């Protein structure tokens, strides 16, 4: 959780955003990474190259 | 921290500093941040005034 505060600092967002929204941000990462497994299974044309 | 005294320091070279009011910025209260600890800051604008005026 200290690392992501260092990475919002690169894109011009201060550290206060992450700690004030630590639970909500973690849910967004958790749900988005679960969609990736379903996305490759549904569309077989992703692994074309 | 080194166990007793808290310090603020830069990222790639160890150089501890005393946490004054100009070394930090304030955003919101302290009941929402996970892992926040208790400490005090030693501001340099109050006791400079207190030494001369009092």
């Amino acid at each position: 959780p200290m690392q992501m505060a260092y990475r919002f600092n690169g894109i011009g967002v201060t550290q206060n955003v992450l700690y004030e929204n630590q639970k909500l941000i973690a849910n967004q990462f958790n749900s988005a990474i679960g969609k990736i497994q379903d996305s490759l299974s549904s569309t077989p044309s992703a692994l074309g190259k | 921290s080194n166990g007793t005294h808290w310090f603020v320091t830069q990222r790639n070279f160890y150089e501890p500093q005393i946490i004054t009011t100009d070394n930090t910025f304030v955003s919101g209260n302290c009941d929402v941040v996970i892992g926040i600890v208790n400490n005090t800051v030693y501001d340099p604008l109050q006791p400079e005034l207190d030494s001369f005026k009092e």
